[PDB]
């Protein structure tokens, strides 16, 4: 089409480097700056897409993020930098993991960074505690928060380090019949 | 050391292509790819001539390929649709639009094929066609209204019926003529193209539905989940859909979860309980007992129906709208037996999709059945009915092609007024009567309409099927199904949006992705089995359609080829086309998969024992 | 059989005005964006 | 209450049957044996008097299974034999003979199925036959030789093409009446017997071997993971074989691990790949055309031997014995020419077996269009092989079953001179003659022989295929077979003890146990496919019972089935036995079979992967 | 069956425990009294099975095991009592572990308890050294030996302890078609 | 062509003589347990 925002040369290197045609690449790129017009210029040739960014909450208020109770940690997970503003290329990166077309070593990856709360590659017992709590919105008592957590523990508990690292959740969450259909954000 | 070079080429070319999918920042992977990219201009220390030309044309390949795909993207149609519908239900919702528009995408397949092998081929011969030409003179039989059908052909009796215009037109299996050749020195035979194209249509749409259920299960998706051990883990790590838009399918998100999680921890592996024995299982029999009563009701409804005639606005779709009304209403009464059976939640889902597929089964059967009576009836009856026996006799193909059309018609049309009614209509009383009513309208029966996914599956996938049936004497079928699968998809999407409210909980029946297609796959077979039957048992109508006065319907390409080829090899061909050499293969093929699935339970039994060991 | 024909046939100028009808109604549908079904809370608030 | 001590019973008696496979010393076995049978019988308060006699009848079902079993090991026979040589050669030679044991014990089980169905009755009934009685009036014909016949019998020519007492006896196809059979109600017909038993023994052959293949799987080598990982473990762990007795074979062994070793050490592009630039390429492609030029001169010649009249000693033999010398001699040419080859052992071993399995199915399949060739021009002739009439007309079954029989007869005897001379009369030359020649026989050419099992066993179920195909025509074809197999047994385990030399290094082309069974069925498929074409189209004839005068071979089941379901069901069957139905049902079952397959594979990952677990 | 020999309490148990029949046993009695008649009675009724014991020796001498490499390892791993003797109880579950009914488990773990010269559980590095050893009667070069067993070690050490246990040794030679036809003796 | 003995056909005779000697010698050869190849040490031994 058109593609007066982007050289030819950027949306080669996205579409080699993302799961992401033009048109797509496009519409993503017209939502980010409906989030902020007055931020996001109407050109964006060169380093202007690593260099433009928008604040947590004007990205988490989009429909796509604002119901999703980790909204904070897809947009913590994917801010290249942790200054608290999430660029256009982390905006592309984000929505092209959980495209329909990523595989599901991907979105494995990704989704155990998510709910890696704390940030030590491994599910310990907070993280699988705030993560239920997150999931039940607190309605669940607290021994049935324990009782959910060990029981998750003991699966997949093979090196006995009373947490999951990223081989064991893998084995595990590979063979859910439906991880790949609930990971997912179409736009 | 020649082949270091080719190795540094072709581990870099696998990083460009790996990269795509790598867990890294975008600058990360940006600057892999300039490297990779550097390294692949470095590769100059390559031998030209052959190797510089194949790479020069895999670039130009790959180029090409990214092009095609960034065209293709942009045909992909109702993508904001199905986001929105998404969003506001959730993926399980979702998954039936899309199966909707990959139904639609074959049925379009399915058309460009009948039109560019038959339809168009035939439409040339009749523009090309011109009054008094020899041609003319052998299809005006068949082509030419007679002066009273030409009358008659306005009244709404007749376009009830499809007859009139609708009869002779491309529409039918009766219109095509049997003397339709386009070649001066190898023929283009128009019946042949039509009985060939027919059988791989048959053939393509197996292997289409096999092929995106391979895709489906593995090379793209897990193709893995056999145990039970991580019920915790999957229901922790997959307990939210990411593809929620709308708050309150969020909260019934929180609810359903909850509940699940109580269930695993207080109700799943520590309280099992009855309340009335010998009570519940009584009134199980009896529900039972009462289905069984309402399939044989609907057979024999479905068969009376058939006998009446009476010429009227409502005696000739009879039959259409029993039918259809049977679809739409049964499921229904199924679900509230369901509801007094107290059975548990996926289980009584499982039974009621059951259910259904017999349902559907049993009516098309019948309806096979019916036809088949009524054919014979009024064959025998020969030695309106003026109408009927205008292309010069009894042209029982394009009857059976007008009966399925009818139930086309009549599926869309019912399917429509039950949206309206039961969708929008009883929205409406729920929402503006519920005050006035003395009992809530909508805590209590009837409660807002959810969106039956499975239902509206077995639906689509039965209408896929009547066209499946309906191919062979109706060319542009698919043609006219496409219309209505579009205006079906719209008409969904509309009540959803507008009249059903989101799922308290979905226990989905089948764990597997791939059930719509195994659905598709048993209903193509149960279609494709009486269409083989008439084309091996049937004899075509004497002085219509594309093969006439021919004693069976293979006999074209059986003539073709002993024309064409030597005796010994048709004596061949019809040694190798006997029973006796198929019935061994068979009972090879059965005796064989009792064998595997002895392996398959001793298989599974040991993984049981060894999952209970742990 | 009806009384059919002033001109063209009784049922053309039915089936006509229905479709015109449709027509208008499907346009409207498109351009309102109308929601029937109530939220959990509109329910529950108003059960006193 | 009573749960946990039924609990500990069933498992106190788990215990009881898992004690067998314990790894303990022998008093460990029996103190739990005694604590766990005191335990059993010390329970107090035990079950109510009706299952306490359930498992009072339990234990003595379990007591007589044992007697049954300690019964049945009596009649194994050959074990000391299939030990010794197992001994003095190895697992893999001993495996052949554990399948020639297997084999006679499948054609037994034949044999007893035909006997004791078809031929013990009509026995029966030729023994109640008086003269002058009703039966005997209407079987004179085929039972009552002329006096031509009576007088002709002694002579040789006769014997050779069983034309004598042979074809008037319970051994052939005609000789069985088609009036036969017991009872007045509900008539055990002796034809329905025959027909059934024919399909019954092939569907059972099947059956047992698939049976067979299930249990080889269970045993637990199917456990392989299809991976090369741990060659050098399989290497080391499997490297030396326990049934070995023989210090010669120990050494052969020994040199065999040290080159396996070796070579696994310089394998993997330690040690490239060269040869003699173009010269070994251009002599394997001669080699391949010169095996395709025997190929088709061996069809040549089974067809010329074929077409070769008189009654001479050789003439009536000509084709038996021309079929067996080809059998008997082109694995030794394709042997030879694997050395020209040169190509891997383990990849030469497959491509010889590859070319013998191809030229056992090319000269049956040749020999079946000879047959049906001279069938045809017997046929024509008629408007000694004039006295063949005397049976009345031609009864061209019970000239297949002669010519089928001649076939097996001179297999056994060739084979039996082959093993006098290639392995006996060659080792005797070698060890003797040895002093004189200039080439050294024993260590240059040739050495003095080596037990090929896997051309033993393709020889073998070569003749069983022989056997499925004539046991339509030859009822007791079998039992003569037994005597053959007892024979070719003996004589087999004598060549190797007294004759043949264990093998320098030992390959398996398919390294698993159930490739023997695999050329089994596939054999058994083949032959199943012109008895098949032959009930389905061929005509009996119209002298000879059972099926004399007859319309087609099922005419007397249809017969049957129709005086009893007069019922149009019987048409529906027909209906069902259409060709227009039964491929949907074959296409049916190939997506059915490779949903199956795959379900197996992935069932076996997982299992894979729960012990990997563990 | 003349039942003789032994009671039909003794047949009774150790049809019980062990894989042979009534015959079998009887044939495995009269080998054994046939190695040495002077010292194995006759009868065997009541304890004597259990107190009848001939030297490693002259049990070797029989053909089914003086060719085997492993003879001594056999006798030593199935000797209950050791002290180079072996009862008729012993040589009974020796021929019955290598029996051709034996499961698959049986064998492996006591080819494991054969291969396991030093008796400390593992297979270690001598172990399999002597073993290959044996198997190629010395003559395989030193280096070749060393790197064979580094090979072995590599393919089956997955916990990196230098050694095989028997879990690992389970797992690798369960998929060996060729485990259950040479671990056999035919008796 | 063979011609009938007193009660007897003479290739009935030469079966019947032909068969006692195939006995005879399968009786001798059930008993003498015979070995004709040589082993390696046997063979490695005529280079003298
Ligand atoms: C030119 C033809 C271009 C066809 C475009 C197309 O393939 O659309 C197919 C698409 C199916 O979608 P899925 O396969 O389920 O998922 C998307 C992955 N491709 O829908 C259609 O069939 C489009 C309708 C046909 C063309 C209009
Ligand atoms: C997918 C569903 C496919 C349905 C196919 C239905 C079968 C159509 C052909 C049936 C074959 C057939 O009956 O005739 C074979 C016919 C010749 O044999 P006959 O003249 O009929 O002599 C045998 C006596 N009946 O062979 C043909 O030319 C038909 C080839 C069809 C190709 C498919
Ligand atoms: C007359 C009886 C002669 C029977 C000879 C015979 O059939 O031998 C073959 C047959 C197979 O032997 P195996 O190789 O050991 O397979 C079984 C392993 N579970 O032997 C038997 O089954 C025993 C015969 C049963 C007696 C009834
Ligand atoms: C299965 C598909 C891909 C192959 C179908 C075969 C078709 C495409 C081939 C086979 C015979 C061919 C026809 C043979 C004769 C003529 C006559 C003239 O008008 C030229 C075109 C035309 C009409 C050819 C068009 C292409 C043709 C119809
Ligand atoms: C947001 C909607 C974008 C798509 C709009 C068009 C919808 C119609 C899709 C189906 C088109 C079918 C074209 C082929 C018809 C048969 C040839
Ligand atoms: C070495 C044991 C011999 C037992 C008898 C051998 C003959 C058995 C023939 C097969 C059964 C008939
Ligand atoms: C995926 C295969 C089904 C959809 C194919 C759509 C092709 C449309 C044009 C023909
Ligand atoms: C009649 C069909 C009844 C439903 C069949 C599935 C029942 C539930 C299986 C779990
Ligand atoms: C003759 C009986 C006619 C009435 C019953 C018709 C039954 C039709 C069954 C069709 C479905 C079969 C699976
Ligand atoms: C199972 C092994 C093959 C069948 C053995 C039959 C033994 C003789 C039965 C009479
Ligand atoms: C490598 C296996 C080769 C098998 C070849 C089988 C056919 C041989 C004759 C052509
Ligand atoms: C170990 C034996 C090697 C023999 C090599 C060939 C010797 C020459 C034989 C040629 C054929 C006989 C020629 C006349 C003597
Ligand atoms: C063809 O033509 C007429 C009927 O139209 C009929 O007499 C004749 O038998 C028919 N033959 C064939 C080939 O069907
Ligand atoms: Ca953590
Ligand atoms: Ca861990
Ligand atoms: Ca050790
Ligand atoms: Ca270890």
């Amino acid at each position: 089409s058109k593609g007066g925002v982007f050289t030819r040369e950027q949306l080669d290197e996205y579409q080699d480097c993302t799961f992401f045609t033009r048109k797509d690449i496009i519409r993503l790129y017209k939502r980010f700056y409906a989030l902020n017009p007055h931020k996001v210029p109407t050109n964006m040739q060169g380093n202007r897409p690593a260099i433009t960014t928008l604040t947590f909450e004007e990205v988490e208020k989009m429909p796509e993020l604002k119901e999703n109770p980790f909204k904070r940690r897809i947009c913590e997970v994917f801010s290249e930098d942790g200054r608290g503003n999430l660029s256009f290329d982390d905006f592309l990166d984000m929505f092209s993991v959980f495209s329909e077309m990523a595989p599901l070593q991907l979105k494995l990856k990704y989704a155990f960074r998510i709910y890696d709360y704390d940030g030590d590659e491994l599910l310990g017992h907070d993280d699988l505690s705030k993560m239920i709590r997150s999931l039940t919105r607190d309605e669940l008592s607290d021994v049935e928060v324990e009782f959910i957590i060990e029981r998750i523990i003991e699966e997949a508990d093979l090196d006995g380090d009373s947490s999951i690292n990223f081989a064991e959740f893998e084995h595990v969450v590979s063979r859910s019949p439906d991880f790949i259909r609930t990971f997912h954000i179409r736009i | 050391s020649k082949d270091r070079i080719l190795k540094k080429i072709q581990q870099k070319k696998e990083i460009i292509q790996k990269l795509r999918g790598q867990p890294w920042y975008m600058k990360r992977k940006r600057r892999t790819l300039k490297v990779a990219q550097k390294h692949l201009q470095q590769q100059e220390a390559k031998v030209s001539k052959a190797r510089l030309y194949k790479a020069e044309a895999g670039r130009r390949l790959t180029q090409a390929s990214r092009w095609l795909d960034n065209l293709k993207i942009y045909l992909i149609p109702w993508e904001a649709k199905i986001r929105k519908i998404e969003s506001h239900f959730g993926s399980v919702v979702s998954s039936y639009f899309t199966f909707h528009r990959w139904v639609l995408g074959v049925n379009i397949t399915i058309t460009f094929i009948m039109c560019m092998f038959v339809v168009i081929p035939e439409w040339l011969a009749d523009s090309r066609t011109q009054f008094g030409d020899d041609r003319y003179n052998k299809t005006k039989a068949i082509k030419v209204m007679p002066p009273a059908v030409r009358a008659r052909a306005d009244e709404l009796s007749t376009v009830w019926d499809f007859g009139g215009y609708f009869q002779y037109s491309l529409l039918f299996y009766g219109f095509y003529s049997k003397e339709t050749f386009f070649g001066e020195t190898i023929k283009y035979r128009v019946p042949v193209a039509y009985f060939f194209c027919n059988i791989f249509i048959l053939g393509f749409s197996l292997f289409i539905i096999l092929r995106k259920m391979a895709a489906n299960n593995r090379r793209g998706t897990l193709s893995s989940g056999k145990t039970q051990q991580y019920l915790f883990n999957w229901k922790a790590f997959t307990g939210w859909d990411y593809t929620i838009g709308n708050p309150e399918t969020a909260g019934n998100v929180y609810m359903a979860n909850v509940i699940k999680f109580r269930e695993a921890i207080n109700d799943d592996k520590q309280k099992p309980s009855d309340k009335h024995p010998w009570i519940r299982f009584v009134a199980r029999v009896l529900t039972n007992l009462f289905i069984c009563a309402m399939y044989v009701f609907s057979i024999w409804a479905i068969m009376q129906c058939g006998t009446l005639k009476g010429e009227h606005f409502f005696a000739q779709n009879a039959t259409a709208i029993t039918i259809s009304l049977i679809t739409l209403v049964f499921p229904n009464i199924f679900d509230l037996l369901g509801k007094i059976e107290k059975l548990h939640p996926r289980n009584a889902l499982r039974f009621q999709l059951g259910r259904v597929l017999v349902l559907y089964i049993l009516n098309y059967y019948t309806l096979i059945y019916s036809l088949m009576l009524q054919l014979e009836h009024l064959q025998k009856e020969k030695n309106r009915a003026s109408l009927r026996m205008s292309q010069g006799g009894l042209c029982w193909e394009t009857i059976i092609g007008q009966e399925i059309t009818k139930l086309v018609t009549m599926d869309l049309y019912m399917t429509v007024a039950s949206i309206f009614l039961i969708d929008f209509l009883r929205g409406l009383a729920c929402r503006y009567l519920n005050l006035y009513w003395p009992w809530d309208l909508e805590r209590t029966f009837p409660e807002y309409g959810e969106f039956k996914v499975a239902e509206n599956v077995l639906h689509l996938v039965n209408n896929q099927g009547m066209i499946w049936l309906g191919l062979f004497f109706v060319p542009l079928l698919p043609m006219l199904n496409n219309i209505k699968l579009i205006i079906l998809m719209y008409i969904r999407g509309w009540a959803a949006m507008t009249c059903n409210v989101p799922a308290s909980q979905i226990f989905r029946a089948s764990r597997s992705s791939n059930f719509f297609f195994a659905l598709l796959i048993l209903f193509l077979f149960l279609c494709t089995l009486p269409v083989g039957f008439v084309i091996a048992s049937k004899t075509p109508s004497k002085s219509c359609g594309p093969f006439g006065n021919q004693s069976f319907f293979y006999s074209v390409i059986t003539d073709v080829l002993h024309e064409n080829l030597d005796k010994t090899l048709v004596n061949g061909i019809k040694y190798s086309l006997s029973p006796g050499i198929i019935i061994p293969v068979l009972v090879l093929l059965s005796l064989v998969i009792y064998f595997l699935i002895a392996m398959v339970t001793g298989l599974s039994q040991a993984n049981q024992d060894l999952s209970f060991q742990l | 059989d009806q009384f059919v024909a002033p001109g063209l046939r009784l049922w053309m100028l039915i089936a006509l005005v229905g479709g015109v009808l449709l027509i208008m109604i499907v346009i409207v549908c498109c351009f309102m964006r109308i929601r029937i079904p109530r939220t959990k809370r509109q329910i529950d608030l108003i059960a006193a």
